[PDB]
């Protein structure tokens, strides 16, 4: 699975 | 209640202890209660809030794909997809509980732009995480209500911040994940990317050191994505 | 209980999906719900309701030892609120677990090795809830938990042989319990030492694997006797 | 002081 944003 | 009798500074206060605790269900709570309110949220408090939930539907994931995977496995009783079924409850729970704080509290037509697009990206984040356990029509009907948030986020995003900006560039590193893992579009996905990382590096120039790093530190998520992807 | 409408050994079989998934407290109250049916625990189940708690009031304890961290630094109510808070949660799951070994786990314990295992547990919760409680109620609670550990080094004593790792894992904790909780530092060092020798002096019979086993756990209780004395 | 791990 791709990551996304690991911030808000 | 159960936070309507606490004043907002001490909900946000409480908050930010429950963080150093690491206790983020704590801390979603009281970050809900904070904007039951109906003041608006700081820049600081929006990052509190989505801090909060964001550890709480991360577990929660997590334990869906694991139980998921079970299930695929095993596909004897019906205890591994009760128990699937029941995180996923769960986790429909909290994201409509996001979903009802952004609807009811803090999307607003007004906005400044920091503000309007964070909450946009927002509902798209959890408007996607409701389509990573959906299926069927439900499932289309979800991934369109998260394009269009991404969307509407993405030209206000365009209109309004400069290519560097890191909530704009934050927004389009998700909604390029949108485009790839939930909605079969991962050309749509590269060249969001691409243009992205490309339209930001072309405007470093403009920044002091630090905005630099902050700004970068996206661009370098952007970057690992493409790498993956291409 | 609550779990009352699930079988058993679909408790059982939830209970290990919750651990895959680290769902721990899922994990517990799957385990509590076998528990409460009301037969006897294997030693695997035994060690999945020891393993759920364990992580549960694991997390708790470290949440409040970072809180009473700040309170103590700040020399607003809000931070001793929350800790109160937090406190009051993991006072819960220990009157949990204790209320399990009391009904009705240590009573129907079928053998000498799972009725140690369950006074050992209620010692150590015990004294989880003596760590942060304060005056009559703290004085209470530390001879319970004292009574519940004597009771079990009485039956391992009885038992079970000087290198056994139930034994000496019992023996630390008692010890610690006896120097960080009742302040009994003496109590704790005589402890520890008399079980390091007499495990010692067993050390020559053991297997490979068994020598390693007991030579761990004495190592646990000389690193205490190295900060004690 | 640690207990059992
Ligand atoms: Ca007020
Ligand atoms: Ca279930
Ligand atoms: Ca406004
Ligand atoms: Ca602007
Ligand atoms: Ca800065
Ligand atoms: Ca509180
Ligand atoms: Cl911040
Ligand atoms: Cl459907
Ligand atoms: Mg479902
Ligand atoms: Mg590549
Ligand atoms: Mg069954
Ligand atoms: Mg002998």
């Amino acid at each position: 699975r791709t990551p996304s944003l690991p911030t808000p | 209640g159960a936070m309507g009798s606490m004043e907002r500074a001490s909900l946000i206060q409480k908050a930010k202890l429950a963080e150093q605790a690491e206790r983020y269900e704590d801390m979603a709570a009281f970050m809900k209660g904070a904007v039951e309110k109906g003041e608006e949220l700081s820049c600081e408090e929006r990052n509190l809030l989505s801090v909060a939930y964001k550890n709480v539907v991360g577990g929660q994931r997590a334990a869906w794909r694991v139980l998921s995977s079970i299930e695929q496995k095993s596909n004897k009783g019906p205890e591994v997809r009760e128990y699937r079924e029941k995180v996923e409850t769960e986790l429909q729970g909290v994201c409509d509980t996001v979903l009802g704080l952004l609807d009811s509290h803090l999307i607003k037509e007004a906005g400044d732009a920091e503000s309007r697009v964070f909450y946009l990206k927002m509902k798209g984040d959890y408007y996607r995480y409701l389509a990573e356990v959906a299926t069927g029509d439900d499932k289309k009907r979800i991934i369109d209500s998260a394009r269009s948030a991404y969307q509407e986020a993405m030209d206000i995003s365009k209109k309004e911040m400069p290519p560097t900006n890191p909530i704009r560039l934050g927004l389009a590193l998700n909604f390029s994940v949108f485009h790839y893992e939930i909605a079969n579009s991962p050309e749509e996905a590269i060249s969001l990317a691409k243009t992205t990382f490309d339209e930001a590096m072309a405007d470093l120039h403009t920044l002091s050191e630090d905005s630099y790093k902050d700004s970068t530190l996206i661009m370098q998520l952007l970057r690992d994505n493409l790498t993956l992807w291409t």
